[PDB]
This record gives C-alpha cells, sequence and structure tokens, in this order.
C-alpha cells in the first residue's frame, strides 16, 4: 500500500451467557453483550481488527 | 470565529504547536482549536502523511 503510519485498535464483540432459567433447549436465560465492555465503540485509527 | 490548526508529535496536543514540512520520522497528530467566549473547543482531526 501507499505510505502511511501504522496505527491500530482492537475490538471484541463479546457475549456471556446463562442457561437453566426454567429450562434448557427452550432458550438462554440471559446473555450479556458488549463491545470492549461498552454499548458503542468506534474506530478513530488508521487500522483496526475485530474478534 | 477564528479557527486554529496545528500539530504535535505525541497525542497530547496541549504540549506543542508545530507544522512539519517534508519527511518525518515519527507520526504527527493534528488538531483544530476554536474558541467561543472562552469555550475552547478542541479536537483531534488526524495523522499526517510521512511527507
Ligand atoms: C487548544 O485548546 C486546548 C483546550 O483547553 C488547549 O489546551 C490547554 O493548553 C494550555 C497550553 O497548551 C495548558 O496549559 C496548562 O498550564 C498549566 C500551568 O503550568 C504551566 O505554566 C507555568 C507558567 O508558564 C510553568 O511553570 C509550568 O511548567 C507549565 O508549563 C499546567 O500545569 C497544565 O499542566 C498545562 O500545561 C492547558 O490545560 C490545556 N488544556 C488542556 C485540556 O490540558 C490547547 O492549547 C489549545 N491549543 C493551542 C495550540 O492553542
Ligand atoms: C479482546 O478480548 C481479550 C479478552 O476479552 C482481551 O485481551 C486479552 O489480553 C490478555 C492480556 O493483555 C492477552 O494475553 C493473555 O495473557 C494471559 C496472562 O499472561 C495468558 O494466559 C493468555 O495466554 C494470554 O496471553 C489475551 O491474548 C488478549 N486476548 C486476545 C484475544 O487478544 C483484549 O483486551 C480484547 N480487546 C480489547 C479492546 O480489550
Ligand atoms: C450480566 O450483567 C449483570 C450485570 O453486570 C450480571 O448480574 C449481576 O451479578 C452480580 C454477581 O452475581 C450481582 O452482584 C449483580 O447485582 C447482578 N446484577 C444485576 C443487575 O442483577 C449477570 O449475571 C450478567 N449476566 C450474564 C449472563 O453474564
Ligand atoms: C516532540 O517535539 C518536542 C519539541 O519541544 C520534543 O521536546 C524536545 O526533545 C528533545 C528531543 O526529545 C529535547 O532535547 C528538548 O529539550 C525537548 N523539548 C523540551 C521543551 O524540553 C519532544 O520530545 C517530542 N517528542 C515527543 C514524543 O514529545
Ligand atoms: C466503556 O469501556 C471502558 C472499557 O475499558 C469502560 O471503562 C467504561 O466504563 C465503559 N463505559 C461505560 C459507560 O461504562
Amino acid at each position: 500500500a501507499l505510505p502511511i503510519y501504522y496505527q491500530h485498535t482492537d475490538i471484541n464483540f463479546t457475549a456471556t451467557a446463562s442457561f437453566g432459567g426454567s429450562c434448557y433447549v427452550c432458550k438462554p436465560h440471559q446473555v450479556n453483550i458488549s463491545l470492549n465492555g461498552n454499548t458503542s465503540v468506534c474506530v478513530r485509527t488508521s487500522h483496526f481488527s475485530i474478534r | 470565529y477564528d479557527v486554529l490548526f496545528y500539530c504535535s508529535n505525541s497525542s497530547s496536543g496541549v504540549l506543542d504547536t508545530t507544522i512539519p514540512f517534508g519527511p518525518s520520522s515519527q507520526p504527527y497528530y493534528c488538531f483544530i482549536n476554536s474558541t467561543i467566549n472562552t469555550t475552547h473547543v478542541s479536537t483531534f482531526v488526524g495523522i499526517l502523511p510521512p511527507t
């Protein structure tokens, strides 16, 4: 690529879950969803990657 | 209003006020300042090219 200073940020989209609220197979009891712990994450960098 | 554009080597824009010409050897961060009745609005804009 054409010349540019490298600058990178990490994001993970994470989920943590609980089951057995009244049953299994029916559904998850609860899932906690986050982007690096936030509800919103933006890239303000030249480079980025997401897990 | 007056609008002020300037750059610094570190991201702590408050520590310097420069313009690089020609080739660098490090990233430079560039910011915009503008003030409304002491409301010193200040923001990062971007990183300069290598040259
Ligand atoms: C764009 O707007 C920004 C938004 O606030 C400006 O940031 C401010 O910049 C001034 C200088 O850039 C900071 O100065 C502070 O000064 C105190 C006092 O100590 C200093 O002075 C004594 C006397 O000269 C000397 O002995 C000391 O060594 C110091 O040098 C410091 O204690 C602070 O640590 C600091 O440097 C402002 O706080 C600062 N804003 C922020 C958020 O920090 C920025 O200047 C504007 N950009 C331009 C180019 O005008
Ligand atoms: C993306 O998620 C991971 C998990 O939420 C958070 O980063 C993880 O940070 C550790 C510590 O910096 C990385 O290294 C690990 O260290 C332990 C202890 O020495 C070792 O057992 C593990 O093998 C490993 O080295 C872990 O690699 C890293 N995980 C990943 C997937 O990169 C990472 O902080 C997240 N992103 C953000 C923005 O937080
Ligand atoms: C989702 O997050 C909540 C909030 O972080 C978790 O429930 C908390 O669990 C701790 C430890 O048992 C309690 O002290 C808090 O009071 C609980 N918070 C609330 C609001 O009740 C929940 O367990 C997480 N759920 C999942 C699936 O990870
Ligand atoms: C950013 O540029 C400034 C210009 O002031 C650097 O500060 C000088 O660094 C040399 C080299 O590090 C010292 O010999 C000077 O005495 C320094 N300036 C002052 C006021 O002491 C600063 O190192 C630069 N780089 C970064 C990352 O801040
Ligand atoms: C957003 O994420 C950072 C992640 O390190 C965390 O400290 C912060 O408290 C989260 N934001 C909110 C509003 O909780």
